[PDB]
């Protein structure tokens, strides 16, 4: 299934990659690392397709906290760039409300005076 | 004689008649393991029976004989609607939810009936595939599928993991109705859900309702839990602006 | 029980509670033994005395009760884990 | 890449989309689209047809549970929305190798019939009678089959390779076009049950062919990367052959309003499926649209407007004439 997933990714069929990766999580049984990798892959393809709710649901199911934080960083950035700020407000971050403020502060101060919407 | 008279039946497929006879010849062969050169093995060659049907009937015979591994290996060999439901229900009755999931993932049977969709949801839930079961409920009947999802998550102890999901306003309204109706423990879970969603007014009003209903409750463990719940919410109530306190204290 | 009878009294009280809480957080960080041997040092154990002390702890109804609410949420999570 | 002129949201992925090519007696144009497990019938009205419409008025009329992924949709000529005797009839092919004929009164009477006999995937199907009594289908079993509405096989033509597209001739009675994957387009007479003629493509695989309704001498197709045009009876060789897509062309459809305009789609690809609208007088596409992942291509009956199905969306492109 990991081989067929690489093939479907190279052909550019993200809906089928999500379906197959969901089946492959069933076979991954006790390997939490493979489950983390497959769920990170499902998150990425849902995010790329603009399926914000399903991407958020996939992110909450990631067992690896390090990958979950990197997926959370990617979700926050992509939704901010797409101007989908309402969904981002609705999404219930756990103890990571100050990670968002720290990221936007790090970018804000790091970036030039010409404002956009990070400060807003 | 009663077996052979099946061949005289009109408007029956010949292969279905041969299927009953083959299934019967397998029972006879199994009754006599000690002679390898039985003329009985010539039956499929003598009546031009496809090797495909042979393996399928062997698979069904092995299933009724409690050899589920070799049964599935015969049926899955590369060489009906009611059979899908019965195979899945049989595998679930025996506790082998993993083989029921394997079967469902490979064969992908079309769930046409509310019974088949509830069956497929139960296979997915028994394998901890909650997100797939949840998506299947949304795809297929929405009140019945959500009811089945919430009842099975409550029976399996998965309600805390369900509360971590993203709900639509409709799914959320139905979850609130379900958790309000289904006992005092589910009203404490609904309180936790309101707190996790920053819905502090609804959490405080629900706790006032629970404070009024528990004035006669002996039980030591429920009394200690209600004491802790009351203390936490009385701390949140102190932090609220005077106006929000008034709105929370106005019945 | 701090009886900051005057303004600055309360000013300073707040200041100190704040700083102390920060320091305590940081210190507990590596506190009760990082569980390398356990599935990441889960805090299953809950102390009733800490919760009782928090209730009798006196400070402004805003930030202090918000911290109390966070502690209550943590206690609820611990109860869910026990369930 | 031009944005779509109009976009309509759908419940799920659109695998096939077909405008009703017939007159239904309504002011709106009927549209059918196939999802993973359903077929939706909708009415579309455009600002270009009625000045009271702002952009696109899209109304779902009926949803049919299919249970399988729909691969092709064919409208029946008997389809009418007239208030006196409304009749919806269409055929579908799906991944289960079956044809389903749906019949509806747009009220409570919803019937479907299953037709079995293809041993491979059905790639395309059409109604092949002016009266709408007969269905032609083609597939990976290397057959073209003719069915009555009763699901009885009337005729069968053995193909030399997988049948990839089938089309009824718009004016000439009894002429069926069948496009084979190896580049051969055959014409069959359904009265004599004989092959009349063939065309050959210079490129392979041949993926889709369509008749020009405005000029019944013209056939257009896609094979390999290129679009190919023939003009009959002048030659069995292509009149024109030009690049359509950088990586595999999938669908070809003639405009129903202009004999020089056609649309092509690229294969369900990593570079999001391109739609290219061509005009014969131009060496390059007149319009290049992007759909993230889209299947089905159909032209509006009257307007210079085409539709492609995509991820939970229908995309419409108006071509300036």
């Amino acid at each position: 299934y990991n081989r067929v997933l690489r093939l479907l990714e190279d052909v550019g069929l993200p809906e089928l990659v999500i379906q197959l990766a969901t089946i492959a999580i069933g076979e991954a049984s006790d390997d939490w690392r493979s489950q983390a990798a497959l769920r990170t892959r499902i998150f990425k393809h849902h995010l790329d397709m603009g399926h914000n709710n399903q991407a958020y649901d996939a992110l909450t199911q990631i067992p690896d906290p390090s990958r979950q934080l990197d997926c959370l960083r990617q979700l926050v950035v992509v939704l901010c760039e797409r101007s989908q700020l309402q969904d981002l407000v609705e999404f219930p971050y756990v103890n990571l409300h100050n990670e968002v403020v720290g990221i936007i502060e790090s970018r804000a101060r790091a970036v030039d005076l010409m404002t956009h919407n990070y400060y807003e | 004689h009663a077996l052979l008279d099946v061949y005289l039946l009109e408007n029956a497929d010949e292969m279905s008649k041969h299927a009953i006879t083959i299934y019967f010849l397998l029972d006879i062969m199994y009754s006599f393991p000690d002679k390898p050169d039985s003329s009985i093995e010539s039956f499929p060659t003598a009546f031009f029976v496809p090797g495909s049907l042979i393996k399928l009937i062997q698979g069904f015979w092995l299933l009724d004989h409690n050899d589920y591994q070799n049964s599935v290996d015969c049926i899955l060999n590369p060489a009906m609607s009611w059979q899908h439901s019965q195979i899945i229900e049989n595998l679930l009755c025996h506790g082998d939810s993993r083989q029921a999931l394997r079967y469902l993932q490979v064969m992908k049977p079309v769930a046409t009936t509310s019974k088949e969709v509830k069956l497929h949801m139960t296979v997915l839930l028994a394998n901890r595939s909650i997100l797939e079961a949840w998506n299947l409920q949304r795809l297929h009947n929405v009140e019945e599928l959500l009811k089945h999802m919430y009842e099975m998550c409550q029976e399996m102890g998965l309600i805390e993991e369900l509360l971590k999901l993203t709900f639509t306003d409709f799914e959320q309204g139905y979850l609130h109705k379900f958790l309000q109706t289904t006992g005092v423990q589910n009203q404490e879970l609904l309180l936790v859900h309101h707190l996790q969603r920053a819905n502090y007014i609804s959490a405080l009003q629900l706790n006032q309702s629970l404070k009024t209903n528990h004035l006669n409750d002996c039980d030591r463990r429920l009394r200690e839990r209600s004491g802790a719940r009351n203390a936490i919410l009385d701390q949140y109530g102190k932090i609220l602006p005077r106006v929000q306190r008034t709105l929370a204290s106005e019945r | 029980l701090i009886h900051c009878y005057t303004a600055k009294d309360r000013l300073a009280q707040s200041e100190m509670a704040k700083r102390v809480a920060n320091i305590l957080r940081v210190v507990l960080s590596l506190q009760q033994p990082p569980e390398s041997m356990s599935d990441s040092s889960e805090p299953r154990v809950p102390l009733r005395l800490l919760a009782p002390h928090i209730g009798r702890l006196p400070m402004p109804e805003d930030y202090a009760l918000e911290e109390l609410r966070g502690l209550t949420q943590s206690y609820l999570r611990e109860l869910i884990c026990d369930s | 890449a031009s944005n779509a002129t109009y976009t309509v949201d759908c419940e799920d992925y659109v695998h096939v989309v077909e405008f009703n090519p017939f007159d239904s007696g309504e002011a709106g144009s009927l549209l059918a689209y196939g999802g993973i497990s359903y077929v939706v019938i909708a009415s579309c009205r455009f600002q270009e047809e009625d000045s009271t419409v702002e952009g696109i008025e899209f109304k779902t009329l009926k949803t049919f549970h299919h249970g399988e992924r729909v691969v092709a949709i064919a409208w029946s000529p008997e389809t009418r929305c007239d208030a006196l005797l409304p009749l919806l009839r269409f055929a579908t092919a799906a991944g289960d190798k079956k044809i389903r004929i749906f019949t509806s009164d747009f009220q409570d009477k919803n019937e479907y019939k299953v037709i079995e006999g293809h041993s491979g995937y059905i790639n395309d199907l059409v109604f092949c009678s002016p009266e709408g009594t007969d269905i032609a289908s083609v597939g990976d079993d290397h057959t073209c089959r003719i069915w009555d509405l009763d699901g009885k096989q009337i005729a069968m033509f053995i193909l030399r390779s997988p049948g990839m597209s089938v089309a009824w001739h718009p004016e000439g009675a009894f002429k069926l076009m069948v496009a084979e994957k190896t580049g051969t387009i055959r014409f069959y007479d359904l009265t004599t049950h004989q092959a009349i003629l063939s065309l050959e493509s210079v490129q392979v695989p041949l993926m889709s062919a369509d008749w020009c309704v405005r000029n019944t001498l013209r056939i257009g197709a896609v094979a390999g990367n290129d679009w190919i045009i023939w003009e009959m009876p002048r030659s069995s060789y292509p009149q024109d052959n030009k690049p359509a897509h950088a990586d595999r062309a999938r669908m070809f459809r003639w405009s129903k309003c202009n004999e020089n305009v056609f649309a092509t789609t690229g294969y369900p690809g990593k570079m999001k499926s391109q739609i290219a609208i061509h005009h014969l007088a131009h060496p390059q596409p007149i319009l290049i649209g992007t759909a993230p992942v889209g299947s089905g291509l159909s032209w509006h009956r009257r307007l210079p407007l085409c539709v492609v199905g995509g991820y939970r969306k229908l995309f419409f492109w108006l071509t300036e004439m």
